[PDB]
Parts: C-alpha cells; structure tokens; sequence
C-alpha cells in the first residue's frame, strides 16, 4: 500500500486481493482472522471499501 | 534555499520571472538515499515472494 | 587471542546479546521475554518470526 497505485489496483479487479495476499502471505492476523471465514470476508470487504472510498 | 530558483525568459511579452515549488517547506535535495534502495529486509521479503513465483 | 576476541553471554541477568560479524555489529533480544528499551533511532527492527509458530 506504500505505492499510490495500490488504490488503482484495488479499483481494477479482485486481482489486487491476490497481490496483497502474495505480498502479505505471512499475515499472522490472516491466520487469526481465518477461523471466522465470514469475519475475514467482512474485513476484506471493509478494507477494499475504505481503500476505494 | 528558496532564493536560488528564479528564472525568466524574454520571449513575447517580456521577462516573465518564475520560481520552482518551494512554498511548502525548505528544499530537501537529498532527503535520504535509504528511501531509494529497497533494503535487505524488503530485499529478502521480495525474494521469498518472487523466487517461489519464478519456480 | 582474547585481546582480539569477544564473548557474549546470555542469562536471566544478561538480556542483551551482542554480535559482531564481518560487517556491522548486531544485538538481538526477544519480543515476549522482557525486551529492552528498544530505542530504534531508525526503522531497523527485524521481526524474526518463529519458523513453525509464525510469531514475532
């Protein structure tokens, strides 16, 4: 997200989520937020909306 | 210094003086080369992310 | 030669732990075992994650 093009990648398509997951593959919070799949989906949606807001 | 960015050109109307962008704060010519190296932490992380994709 | 060598002990009393490789010095200390002040004048902090546990 340091690059200003992160917002453009987010607005492009769902591939930005894959890019963030590849860069953030070691997200310990991703494993903490993984037990609740609906919670992880809501968190990802809220992050995408805040980035695209 | 902001007083070392003055220029003008006498083309059609006269010597139109101008100045670069220094209204925010002082001019930081070399803020830090550390920002334009991608240090060994970023290097190792990007390698762990990139060599796997290469394979 | 001891005048050219350097030891670095670690126990309940010596939480610091020094290194001096061929390049720059280094000092490691835990993140959940009563860490030091952690000054961090620059943005140099190596979050050495656990290989198996994946924790700082």
């Amino acid at each position: 997200f340091i690059t200003y093009r992160s917002k453009k990648l987010i607005q492009e398509s769902d591939q930005h989520l894959k890019d963030v997951e590849k860069i953030l593959q070691n997200d310990k919070r991703y494993l903490v937020l993984d037990c609740v799949p609906e919670e992880r989906r809501k968190l990802i949606v809220a992050y995408v909306d805040d980035l695209d807001r | 210094p902001q007083s070392d960015l003055r220029w003008s050109k006498q083309t059609d109307v006269g010597i139109t003086h101008f100045r670069s962008g220094m209204s925010h704060e002082e001019d930081q010519l070399i803020p830090n080369l550390y920002r334009y190296i991608q240090p060994w932490e970023s290097e190792f992380i990007d390698s762990q992310r990139v060599w796997a994709e290469y394979a | 030669q001891w005048e050219n060598s350097f030891v670095s002990v670690y126990s309940k009393d010596n939480p610091n732990l020094l290194f001096n490789m061929c390049g720059f010095e280094c000092r490691i200390l835990p993140k959940c075992r009563t860490s030091y002040e952690e000054f961090t004048h620059k943005d140099g902090v190596w979050n050495l994650q656990n290989e198996v546990t994946k924790e700082r």
